[PDB]
Order: C-alpha cells, then sequence, then structure tokens
C-alpha cells in the first residue's frame, strides 16, 4: 500500500488564484514560519546545567572498565582468558601463572583503552563477573599513555567504583 | 497579574539561599539560582538537591564542595568529584539516594574518593606488571683463563 | 528562560540611549539651555550672525529683548 | 569644522585600532591577468552603473515638485522612470538577467 | 565640548556592537530550544569581553599579502565609514545637522563596498578575489533599490534633512502609506549587509588567503546592522519629539531600533539560504520592477492629492 | 572551465569528501567524487573476526542507522545457520528498526536543511534524537553502537518500564514533525532550493543501482519491507 | 610587584582564551555525531562560549572526531598547520586516540597523535556528548594553568 506525497491539483478559480497571489506578495508562509520560531523563544529550553546536572543513564551503561573482587577481597578473575578471546578489538592482554598459594591468577591484565570499542563483550564472556564496564565516563586524560590500563589501574578502578558497580549489577543481572 | 507572583518567586530564591551573598555565591559558582530540597551531603561537602517539578534532567543537581582532597574547588569544579554512591543517584541509574539505601560496605572499597588526576603528579603511569622472563648467565668473579 | 536574554538587551539599550541623550544635553549646555539653532539656509544663518552682533558678547544664543529698546 | 573633526576622529580611531590589532598579537612571540570570472558579472556592474546614473537624475525630484510647472515636472519624472523601466525590460527579454551557462 | 560629543557617540556604538553579539547568541539559542552564553559572567554578560580580548591577542593569519598598504586600508575604510554613518542621525538631535543628511548617508554607504573590493586585491588569491567580486555584485545590486525606495519616501517628506522625517511622521508612521516600500526596504537591508537569507559570502566560502583583523571587519559589519535598523525606524516608524523632554524620544526611538535589530536575529533563525542567482533574480526581476512602479506612484500621489510637502 | 581539486594552486583542505568539479561560470559541467577518505578496510578486518566479533563493525558503517545495520548482518547469519529468532526478538527488532529510521531521517532532513542555511530544525529535532539515544542506552548500555541485535535474536530483554517511555515519546513526536514541516514544506525559499533539483528518471534510477527513497522519489513502487519482508 | 602584575595578566588572557574556545571539528566518522549532540540543546556547548560552527581561520581548538585514514592524514596536517596560535587539539574516541577498532588496518593511522600534537584524549567509542563536554572543560582547566607571561618575565 502506498500514498502520493506531492500529486495535487492547484485550483484555478479566481478565489484560489488570488489566495496564491496574496501569498506571493504578502509573504504569508514566511510570516507563518516566523511564528514557529517565536513560539520557541518562549518555550523553556532543554539545556541541563552540566556539570551540576547530568544526563540520565541506566544500570546497563558501558563505561570505564574495572576488575572486581569477592566479598572476602579475593580477586574474581581466574585468568581464563575468555575476555581476551572475545575482545573484538584485541584490546586485552593477559598473562597468568600459579600464585604463591597455588591459585590461578593473572600476572598481567592490560586493556588498551584506545583500542577498546566499549562493546561490553568482555563482561558478557566473563564467567565470574570479574571484568565489568563501570558507570564512569569522565576519565579523559592529557596523554596517550594514561589510557593504557594495566592490572594495578584496573584493580584500583574496581576498589574505587565497587559501591556503584555492585548496585548496578544487582539491578540488571536478572536480565542476563 | 502573574507578573507579580513571578517576581515574588524571584525574591524567594534570594532568601532560599540565605540572603544576597548566598544567592550571588551560587549564581557565580553554578550559574543557577534555583532552590531545591536538600537530599543529603556527602563526606566531601557536596550537597545534593532535587526538585521534581523540573523536567527530567534538571530535577537533580549537586552543588560541589569548595574543597576536596586538599584542592581548592571554589571555581574549579569537576564532574569526577561526585563519589560513586551518589554517582548512581545523580545520573538517574536509581531513584534511591544513598541516604535511604546505602551501598554495601566492603573492606577493600576506597574510603576516600579521588577525582580525575590527569596532568598532576598523581597521574597514572603505565608499566609492565610481569617479571623478567629470560635470566642471563652471570660470569664468575674469580679469574680463570 | 527567555527573560535571561533581557540583561544583554538592556545593556545594548543603555549603550544606544547614551548617544541621543549626550547630544541633547551637550547642546543645551552649550546654547544657554536651549536647542542649538538650526541654520540650513542663508537667511537662517544671516539672522544668527545678526544675533551674535546684537548679543554684545559674540554669542548668538544670548537673546536681547525689549530691555534693549 | 565639526564635520572635519568628526571625520578625522572616526578614521583616526579606526586607524589606531587597526595598528594595535596589528602589533598587540606581536607582543606574543608565536613561532594571464584575465580573471577566470564570468562576463555575466561584468554586465551586472555595468547595469548597476547605468541605473545608478539614472537614479542621479531622479534625486532632484523632491525639490522639483515645488514648482508651478507641475504639468511638465510630472511628465518628465514619469518619462525618466519609464525609460528606466524600458531598459530593464530590454535586459530581461535579451536574457541579460540570466545566470545559466 | 564637541569632542566630548564625538566620543559619547563612538564609544557606545562599539559597546552596543559588542553586546549585540551576546544578544544574537542568546536570542538564537532560545529560538533553538537552548540557552546560549550563560557561564562567562552572569547571564553571559562577560562573554563579549572575553571574545574581544581573545581575538586581539590571537596570532595573525600567515598567508602573505599581495599589497601591504591596501591590506591596512580595507579595515580602516570599513570601520571608519561605519562610524561615519552615525554622525547625521537625529536621536533626536544629530551630532552634525546636515541639510542633505539623507544624501550624505547614501553616498557614504556606497563607498563601504570598497573595503570588500580592496580586501580582495590584498588577499593574494584568485578565489578570494572571485569571492570579493561576487559580494560586491550583490551589494551594488541592492543599492539600486535602496536608493529608489529612499527617494520615494522623501517625496512625502519634502527634503533630504533627516530631522524632517520626524516632522513628517508627527501624526502617523510612514509605514502606513508606504508599507509596500517598507517591506522591500527591510529585505534590501538584509541583503545589503550580507545577512541571512543573503549571507552568501560565507555560504559560498564552503567546500563540497591573506585576511585582515577579523575583529575589525566584524565590528564594522555589526555597526552597520544597527545603523541600518536605526535608519529604518526613523524612516518608517517615526517617533514623536517633544522639544522639552528630548530623552522621551531617545527611549522610544531606541526601543524601536532594538526590536528591528532583534528581527534581523529573528530572521536568520527562521529561513534557509538563497542561491546566488536566485537572490539576484529577487532584485532584478521582483523588487526593482515594483520599486520602479511605486517610485512612479509616489511621484504622482502627492500631486494628485494636493499633498506636496514643504521644502523646509 | 574553472576547477576545484583541493591542491597546489588551490590552498584548501577537503574533508570527508574530495569533490573535483569543473565549472563553466556558475554551471557544474563535471562532478568527480574522490572517496576513500574514510576507508578503513572493514571488510578485510571482518575476515579475522568470529561472526559475533564482527557484529560491532556493522554499527560503524551507517553510523546513523546502527541497529538496522546490525539487523541486516544478523539476518544473513541466521539464514546461513538455518535458525530463526523467536517472535519477541523479531518484534523488538522491528520496533528498534523503526526507531532507528526516525534517528536517520531526523539526521538526514535536518542536516540537509542546515547545510543550506535553515539551522534551527536541527536543534529542535536533535532533542528528539537525544531521547531516542536513551532508548538505545537503556536496552544496551550504549547510546549509538548498541551491538544489541545479534544473530539469534537480541542480546537482552527490554528493561521494565521501557515500553511505556517509548509510548510517551511517540505520542508527541508527530507534533515535532509538524513543526519541522511548518518551517520547510511550504517555505518558498526551501522550495526554490529543492524543487526540480537533481531530477532522476525511473529508468535511470534503476540502471544506476539506486534504492530506497532514491527510487520512490521518481515514482517507482518498491520497498523491501513490502516486497521482500523480513522479521 | 612585577611578579604580581604578570600573575594577573596571565589570569586575564588565560581567562579570555578559555572563555572563548572556538573549535573546528573534523567530523571524520561516528564520533562527529556525538559532537553534534554536544552542540544540541541538551548540552549547548555554545553556552560555555564554545561556538558551534567556526571557520578554520578563526579556530582555537581542533577536534579530531573519528577515524583518520592514511588517505586523509595529509589533509589533517594541512589544516592543523593553518590554524593560528594558540591552538589546541582534542582527540575524540578510540579511533583518533590510537586507531581503535581499525588499529590493525593497512589504511588507518594508529592515532592522530602521529600526525599532530594532542592536548586532550577523550576515551570512548564514541564518548558520550557529556563525556566530550568533560574533555572540553578539562581543556579549559589546562589553559587556566598556562603561564606564558610568568615564564617570559623570568627569561
Ligand atoms: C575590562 C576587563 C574585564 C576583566 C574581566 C575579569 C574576568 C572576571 C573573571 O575572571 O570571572 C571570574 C572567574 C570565574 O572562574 P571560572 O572561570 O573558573 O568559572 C567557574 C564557574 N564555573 C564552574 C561555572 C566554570 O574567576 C577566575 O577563574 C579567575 C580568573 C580571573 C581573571 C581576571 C583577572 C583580572
Ligand atoms: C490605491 C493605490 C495603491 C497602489 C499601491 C498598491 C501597492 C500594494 C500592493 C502590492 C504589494 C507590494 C508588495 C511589496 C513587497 C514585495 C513583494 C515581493 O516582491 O514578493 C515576491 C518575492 C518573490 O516571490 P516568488 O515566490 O519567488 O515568486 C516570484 C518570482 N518569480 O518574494 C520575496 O520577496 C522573497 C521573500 C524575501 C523575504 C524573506 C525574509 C524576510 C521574510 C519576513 C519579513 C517580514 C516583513 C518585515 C516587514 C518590515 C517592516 C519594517
Ligand atoms: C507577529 C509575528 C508574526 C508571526 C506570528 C503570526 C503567525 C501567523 O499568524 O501566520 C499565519 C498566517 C496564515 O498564513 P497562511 O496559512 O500561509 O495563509 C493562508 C491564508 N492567509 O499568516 C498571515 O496570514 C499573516 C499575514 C501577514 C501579511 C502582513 C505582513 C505585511
Ligand atoms: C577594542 C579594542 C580592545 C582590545 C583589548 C585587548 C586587550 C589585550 C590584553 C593584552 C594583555 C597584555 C599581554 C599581551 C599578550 C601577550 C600574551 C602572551 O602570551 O605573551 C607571551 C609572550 C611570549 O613570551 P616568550 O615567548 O616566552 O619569550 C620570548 C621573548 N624573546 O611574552 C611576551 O613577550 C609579552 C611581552
Ligand atoms: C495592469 C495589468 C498588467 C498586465 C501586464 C502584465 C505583464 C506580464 C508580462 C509577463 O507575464 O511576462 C512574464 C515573463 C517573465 O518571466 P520569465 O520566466 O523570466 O520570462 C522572461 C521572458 N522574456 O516575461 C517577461 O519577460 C517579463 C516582462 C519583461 C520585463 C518587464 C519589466 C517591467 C518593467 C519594470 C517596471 C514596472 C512597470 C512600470 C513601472
Ligand atoms: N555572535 C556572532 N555574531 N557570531 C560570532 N562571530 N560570535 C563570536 C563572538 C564575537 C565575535 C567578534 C567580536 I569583536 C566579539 Cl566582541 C564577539
Ligand atoms: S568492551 Fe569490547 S573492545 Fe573493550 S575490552 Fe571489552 S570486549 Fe574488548
Ligand atoms: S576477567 Fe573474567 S573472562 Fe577475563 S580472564 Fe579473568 S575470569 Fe576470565
Ligand atoms: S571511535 Fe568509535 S564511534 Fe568514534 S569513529 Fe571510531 S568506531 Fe566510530
Amino acid at each position: 500500500t502506498y500514498k502520493y506525497v506531492n500529486l495535487r491539483e492547484p485550483s484555478m478559480d479566481m478565489k484560489s488564484v488570488t489566495d496564491r497571489a496574496a501569498q506571493t506578495l504578502l509573504w504569508t508562509e514566511l510570516i507563518r514560519g516566523l511564528g514557529m520560531t517565536l513560539s520557541y523563544l518562549f518555550r523553556e529550553p532543554a539545556t541541563i546545567n552540566y556539570p551540576f546536572e547530568k544526563g540520565p543513564l541506566s544500570p546497563r551503561f558501558r563505561g570505564e572498565h574495572a576488575l572486581r573482587r569477592y566479598p572476602s577481597g579475593e580477586e574474581r578473575c581466574i585468568a581464563c582468558k575468555l575476555c581476551e578471546a572475545v575482545c573484538p578489538a584485541q584490546a586485552i592482554t593477559i598473562e597468568a601463572e600459579p600464585r604463591a598459594d597455588g591459585s590461578r591468577r593473572t600476572t598481567r591484565y592490560d586493556i588498551d583503552m584506545t583500542k577498546c570499542i566499549y562493546c561490553g563483550f568482555c563482561q558478557e564472556a566473563c564467567p565470574v563477573d570479574a571484568i565489568v564496564e563501570g558507570p564512569n565516563f569522565e576519565f579523559s586524560t592529557e596523554t596517550h599513555e594514561e589510557l593504557l590500563y594495566n592490572k594495578e589501574k584496573l584493580l584500583n578502578n574496581g576498589d574505587k567504583w565497587e559501591a556503584e558497580i555492585a548496585a548496578n549489577i544487582q539491578a540488571d543481572y536478572l536480565y542476563r | 497579574m502573574e507578573l507579580l507572583q513571578v517576581l515574588k518567586r524571584g525574591l524567594q530564591q534570594v532568601s532560599g539561599h540565605g540572603g544576597l551573598r548566598g544567592y550571588l555565591r551560587v549564581l557565580f559558582r553554578a550559574n543557577d539560582v534555583r532552590v531545591g530540597t536538600l537530599v543529603g551531603e556527602d563526606k566531601y561537602g557536596n550537597k545534593y538537591y532535587e526538585d521534581n517539578k523540573q523536567f527530567f534532567g534538571r530535577h537533580r543537581w549537586v552543588i560541589y564542595t569548595t574543597e576536596m582532597n586538599g584542592k581548592n574547588t571554589f571555581w574549579d569544579v569537576d564532574g569526577s568529584m561526585v563519589p560513586p554512591e551518589w554517582h548512581r543517584w545523580l545520573h538517574c541509574m536509581t531513584d534511591d539516594p544513598p541516604t535511604v539505601k546505602p551501598p554495601t560496605a566492603r573492606k577493600f572499597i576506597w574510603t576516600n574518593h579521588k577525582f580525575n588526576l590527569s596532568g598532576t603528579p598523581q597521574q597514572y603511569v603505565p608499566y609492565s606488571t610481569t617479571r623478567k622472563k629470560i635470566q642471563e648467565w652471570v660470569p664468575p668473579s674469580t679469574p680463570y683463563k | 528562560m527567555w527573560f535571561e536574554v533581557l540583561p544583554g538587551i538592556a545593556v545594548m539599550g543603555v549603550c544606544l540611549f547614551i548617544p541621543g541623550m549626550a547630544t541633547a544635553r551637550i547642546h543645551r549646555f552649550s546654547n544657554g539651555g536651549k536647542e542649538k539653532r538650526v541654520a540650513h539656509y542663508p537667511y537662517q544663518w544671516y539672522l544668527m550672525e545678526r544675533d551674535r552682533r546684537v548679543s554684545g558678547v559674540n554669542r548668538s544664543y544670548v537673546s536681547k529683548g525689549l530691555e534693549n529698546i | 569644522m565639526n564635520l572635519m573633526l568628526a571625520l578625522l576622529t572616526n578614521f583616526t580611531l579606526a586607524t589606531l585600532l587597526v595598528i594595535i590589532a596589528f602589533w598587540l598579537p606581536q607582543l606574543n612571540v608565536y613561532s594571464s591577468a584575465r580573471l577566470p570570472f564570468s562576463m555575466k558579472f561584468f554586465l551586472v556592474a555595468i547595469t548597476f552603473l547605468l541605473f545608478d546614473l539614472e537614479i542621479a537624475l531622479l534625486l532632484p525630484l523632491p525639490w522639483a515638485s515645488q514648482t508651478a510647472n507641475l504639468n511638465t515636472m510630472l511628465t518628465m519624472a514619469l518619462f525618466l522612470i519609464i525609460l528606466l523601466a524600458v531598459s530593464l525590460a530590454y535586459e530581461w527579454t535579451q536574457k541579460g538577467l540570466e545566470w545559466t551557462e | 565640548m564637541f569632542m566630548i560629543n564625538i566620543l559619547m557617540l563612538i564609544i557606545p556604538i562599539l559597546l552596543a556592537v559588542a553586546f549585540l553579539t551576546l544578544v544574537e547568541r542568546k536570542v538564537l539559542g532560545y529560538m533553538q530550544l537552548r540557552k546560549g552564553p550563560n557561564v562567562v559572567g552572569p547571564y553571559g554578560l562577560l562573554q563579549p569581553i572575553a571574545d574581544a580580548i581573545k581575538l586581539f591577542i590571537k596570532e595573525p593569519l600567515r598567508p602573505a599579502t599581495s599589497s601591504a598598504s591596501m591590506f591596512i586600508l580595507a579595515p580602516i575604510m570599513a570601520l571608519g565609514l561605519a562610524l561615519t554613518m552615525w554622525i547625521p542621525l537625529p536621536m533626536p538631535y544629530p551630532l552634525i545637522n546636515m541639510n542633505l543628511g539623507v544624501l550624505f548617508m547614501l553616498a557614504m554607504s556606497s563607498l563601504a563596498v570598497y573595503s570588500i573590493l580592496w580586501s580582495g586585491w590584498a588577499s593574494n588569491s584568485k578565489y578570494a578575489l572571485i569571492g570579493a567580486l561576487r559580494a560586491v555584485a550583490q551589494t551594488i545590486s541592492y543599492e539600486v533599490t535602496l536608493a529608489i525606495i529612499l527617494l520615494s519616501v522623501l517625496l512625502m517628506s519634502g527634503s533630504f534633512t533627516l530631522s524632517t522625517l520626524i516632522t513628517t511622521q508627527e501624526q502617523m508612521w510612514l509605514i502606513l502609506p508606504a508599507w509596500p516600500l517598507a517591506m522591500m526596504w527591510f529585505i534590501s537591508t538584509l541583503a545589503e549587509t550580507n545577512r541571512a537569507p543573503f549571507d552568501l559570502t560565507e555560504g559560498e566560502s564552503e567546500l563540497v588567503y591573506a585576511a585582515g583583523p577579523f575583529a575589525l571587519f566584524f565590528m564594522a559589519e555589526y555597526a552597520n546592522i544597527i545603523m541600518m535598523n536605526i535608519f529604518t525606524a526613523i524612516l518608517f516608524l517615526g517617533t514623536s519629539h517633544n522639544p522639552h523632554m528630548p530623552e522621551l524620544y531617545t527611549i522610544n526611538f531606541t526601543i524601536k531600533s532594538l526590536l528591528l535589530t532583534m528581527s534581523f536575529l529573528w530572521i536568520r533563525a527562521s529561513y534557509p539560504r538563497f542561491r546566488y542567482d536566485q537572490l539576484m533574480h529577487l532584485l532584478w526581476k521582483n523588487f526593482l520592477p515594483l520599486t520602479l512602479a511605486l517610485c512612479m506612484w509616489h511621484v504622482s500621489l502627492p500631486i494628485l492629492t494636493s499633498g506636496i510637502p514643504p521644502q523646509t | 572551465n574553472l576547477t576545484l581539486n583541493f591542491g597546489p594552486q588551490h590552498p584548501a583542505a577537503h574533508g570527508v569528501l574530495r569533490l573535483v568539479m569543473e565549472l563553466s561560470g556558475e554551471m557544474v559541467r563535471k562532478c568527480d567524487p574522490h572517496i576513500g577518505l574514510l576507508h578503513r578496510g572493514t571488510e578485510k578486518l571482518i575476515e579475522y573476526k568470529t561472526y559475533l566479533q564482527a557484529l560491532p563493525y556493522f554499527d560503524r558503517l551507517d553510523y546513523v542507522s546502527m541497529m538496522c545495520n546490525e539487523q541486516a548482518y544478523s539476518l544473513a547469519v541466521e539464514k546461513l545457520l538455518n535458525i530463526r529468532p523467536p517472535p519477541r526478538a523479531q518484534w523488538i527488532r522491528v520496533l528498534f528498526g523503526e526507531i532507528t529510521r526516525l534517528l536517520n531521517h531526523i539526521m538526514a532532513v535536518t542536516t540537509h536543511a542546515l547545510d543550506i542555511g535553515a539551522m534551527t530544525p536541527f536543534f529542535w529535532m536533535f532533542e528528539e534524537r537525544e531521547k531516542m539515544f536513551e532508548f538505545y542506552e537503556r536496552v544496551s548500555g550504549a547510546r549509538m553502537h548498541a551491538a544489541y541485535v545479534r544473530p539469534g535474536g537480541v542480546h537482552q530483554d527490554l528493561p521494565l518500564g521501557l515500553m511505556d517511555d517509548i509510548y510517551e515519546f511517540s505520542k508527541n513526536f508527530s507534533l515535532r514533525i509538524d513543526e519541522l514541516e511548518e518551517m520547510l514544506t511550504n517555505n518558498r525559499i526551501w522550495r526554490n532550493r529543492t524543487v526540480d533539483i537533481g531530477i532522476v528518471t525511473a529508468e535511470d534510477a534503476l540502471n544506476y543501482g539506486f534504492s530506497g527513497v532514491m527510487l520512490r522519489g521518481s515514482g517507482i513502487q518498491w520497498d523491501l519491507r513490502k516486497t521482500q519482508p523480513y522479521d | 610587584r612585577g611578579e604580581y602584575v604578570v600573575a594577573k595578566l596571565d589570569d586575564l588572557i588565560n581567562w579570555a582564551r578559555r572563555s572563548s574556545l572556538w573549535p573546528m571539528t573534523f567530523g571524520l566518522a561516528c564520533c562527529a555525531v556525538e559532537m553534534m549532540h554536544m552542540a544540541a540543546p541538551r548540552y549547548d556547548m555554545d553556552r560555555f562560549g564554545v561556538v558551534f560552527r567556526a571557520s578554520p581561520r578563526q579556530s582555537d581548538v581542533m577536534i579530531v572526531a573519528g577515524t583518520l585514514t592514511n588517505k586523509m592524514a595529509p589533509a589533517l596536517r594541512k589544516v592543523y598547520d593553518q590554524m593560528p596560535e594558540p591552538r589546541y587539539v582534542v582527540s575524540m574516541g578510540s579511533c583518533a586516540n590510537g586507531g581503535g577498532y581499525y588499529h590493525y588496518s593497512y589504511s588507518v593511522v594508529r592515532g592522530c597523535d602521529r600526525i599532530v600534537p594532542v592536548d586532550i584524549y577523550v576515551p570512548g567509542c564514541p564518548p558520550t556528548a557529556e563525556a566530550l563536554l568533560y574533555g572540553i572543560l578539562q581543556l579549559q582547566k589546562k589553559i587556566k594553568r598556562e603561564k606564558r607571561l610568568r615564564i617570559w618575565y623570568r627569561r
């Protein structure tokens, strides 16, 4: 089923012809266009007062990465490398060995945040909720090197943001 | 004549900030003189306000503290100053402020939040976290040729 | 909100208002409190030069009435 | 003498502003002849000139209306404007007002 | 005392020009559902000052000029003429009371096109020159109608003195007997001053050269926008003048000028841009025929109604 | 025949598109698009990814119509896999496919008007775009590159309360189209910039490989949602 | 004293230059759209003094918003060389920051900082319009720290 957007016949009776003549000479449609912009001048603007106001985000928002822990403080990551395998950008680099207590843990866990596409595939693939994308989006830097995160940076992000990260996971994990 | 009742609302903002100095202080710090309900105040001095008659987006806001972690933030405020427990509320990821539903306490969670540290002596510097992989042979110290 | 455009409008208003106000007041100051005499034509200029001589002080804006008769 | 003073001040200030706009940034130390241009644009300039000349003859009209010879004044005033309109009609029909090609 | 008068005219003009930038950005903002400047100073009131300082300590543009003397000349020409256009304006008393004040302003406005031309020669670039010629062709074209429209109105006023327009409009604005001309005059001032929907010099600078101080050219352009709108108010929306309370005239006359200037703002916010050939056709094939016909009509009308104004 | 090629004897950079045009006065005699300025070898990079890994590359093609790009790739893989997505996933994909169409046509129409001077509808409508970015962010956590539509269905279910907000947004949106039309449709200046411009015949459009509105603008009755429907 | 004078002259020009940051945007790809949303009414970059559409001749900051290919690298460097000083560059998004999702491509420059110096890196693919606003406000604070005159005085 279809419709015509511009298949109309302009009436050629004197009343209609004079209506278009008055339009041409008196600029009626142009003045009508002025009315619309005038009505907007008196509308409340939609601007928000950043940084004192923030745009709304949901619990699923994909932001800065962080490595999480268990309630006891043990790291959740077990160096399974499923995150590294799935990363579409190859942004993750992992090395691992048996820890002094025999645990399976990483010795290297880097994310090149300038390779990362912030797709969230790593947090989907992780079997233990170790790597997440947190709610922070205000971590712009002055140098390139500051954006090449290693494990110490990523663990510090987790300790820094765990309060919010845990609440966000609590809100969304029943959809996963 | 609503003009007068509009103007009265204007004056009540001056008293709502505690006199002209308070009204001027928020006008020049935050470029806004609205009055909202105090929802709480974090340990760093940031005050969080709500006004549910404002359209979604402008109904929550923070008046940042004038000093955080030893830094003068009277004029230099920053979005990264908001701690995580309030970050969720301020960005509408939740309805409940931390004053009502506080976060789950953990041993390892930072007690002191830090804002963005780029460009300062505290900035992050990347490095390889792995140890040397190939060990070189060390020649003997006693002579023997 | 739209009335926050007014402060800038008010500053422009005051800025455009001063030229017209300054000129009017300087004219009264310089012309014995009256309007500066307009002399677009030789007749109007001639009466002004005559007034300057009749004044006795070399100022065309110092009128002399029946007290001189 | 007032017009000279006003003119002198207007351009002296314009000149003063221009030079400091030329040097104030230097207080810092930051480290063949036929233009390929359509003949249609020449005719616009010439057409403007000829219409500008005719407008010069119409400028005295406000004073001309003050005469007792109003029958001749009105006839010649309309004659000039009509010829000015005939020139436009000639350019128009001769495709001199077009920009295609 | 007269020098005190000259400065009391120049300095406020440059300040009103400065704060028109703020008003333009804020009126455009609210018509676009946003705010515009509101951070740099309360309600953005310090924004014009920040911009002025920033421009004047910016590095000069680095393309070499093709004519040093004529590089300096263009900005001086443009700004000097812009300030000169204000000396005969009766607000209600002119700085200089010219018997032929209208002719003076017409004559000075026709020389402001030289700055456009000269800046083309000094650009040392053919594309810059071709751009300068296109703007000149548009400018001079709309000068034709402005002069003829101006002449038509003067046939109800009776002289070239500007203060006589105040006497003419004692009982009634000239926008009533001459609203057809006011419509065309207003649009010509938009196209005369390269204002949307006639800002094609910057419309056609697009894609898909030695340049003077942007600030100096910008100030000249915006002084002309205010002056054009002040002139429109005096010519069509005449304010009553009470000799004993002149400031009453200066208040109402200012408000009319502010509203007319704000309408320039209102109009760039509302319409798209004409094509170059189409705004040439708007003049040569639309405004000029009506303007010629209405010039004929306004020569006849005083004579046939016995409404010829006096000379003085 | 003046020329504009963006090079020596022409100091100016080109940008995303390098158009080499030869003009005779005002008229365009030849228009020679030089592209490749955003060529990134996506098609080669996909050969090193798994099918899931290659999905985010499609968000970044028509980066105004992200979820529609995901849908086309997902349909192709589902066809080769010989599976089908469940009905709720197909309805979610049609829902966000049409939301994505609103995102694209707002961008297309308002930037087209902006490029020729009418700068104001861009602001009114980009507030609507901002609200639709929130629907993207609420279902996927990303405002643009959702990676939400995948072979097999969609990544996650709609959060509770999302459908109500989409209803609220849609209830008011037609009035925003009306305001856009009040600025453009009958404006004589807009009509003078677009009427009888770039006329293409029905036969030329087909033989030149056009599709979508480029075909329907010339009267051809074709729309794959009708003739070759999916989901 | 002369120290106190240069202290306030520094504060003045620094205040002027960060209150009037005029960007020219290389909208190369996706990230340009988020840049447009920052100009859009919700965030209204123009309210910070950051004008929306600025000619390159009058620009103070360049925003590289999108992938920089090999074929485009010479054009980017051309425009940068023509910007009058002081000039700053903001790198927006993973592509411009370091190649991003096309880092290993044969036709893609692995970070615009290989072609021009960069002052701020905004992470994200793409950064939210508000994330880009954070980076712009962080550039203002970087300008606020400048001390050209105090260093000149001590030469
Ligand atoms: C009793 C005897 C009486 C005898 C005298 C009778 C005379 C009165 C009757 C005649 C009325 C004359 C009208 C004069 C105005 C000029 C009208 C005009 O020229 O319009 C035509 C023009 C082009 O129209 P177009 O669609 O392109 O079609 C023709 C092209 N071939 O259209 C255009 O002008 C293009 C529009 C340009 C303007 C766009 C931007 C501004 C629009 C809003 C401005 C609002 C007006 C502001 C008023 C200012 C007041 C100070
Ligand atoms: N607002 C506009 N008219 N656009 C625009 N160029 N804005 C920039 C503001 C500006 C430009 C020149 C000067 I001198 C000043 Cl004081 C301020
Ligand atoms: S978000 Fe995507 S691109 Fe970034 S590290 Fe995780 S899987 Fe890799
Ligand atoms: S973060 Fe998760 S997916 Fe990645 S290596 Fe550790 S346990 Fe495996
Ligand atoms: S960084 Fe991401 S959003 Fe930006 S251009 Fe690259 S792929 Fe697109």
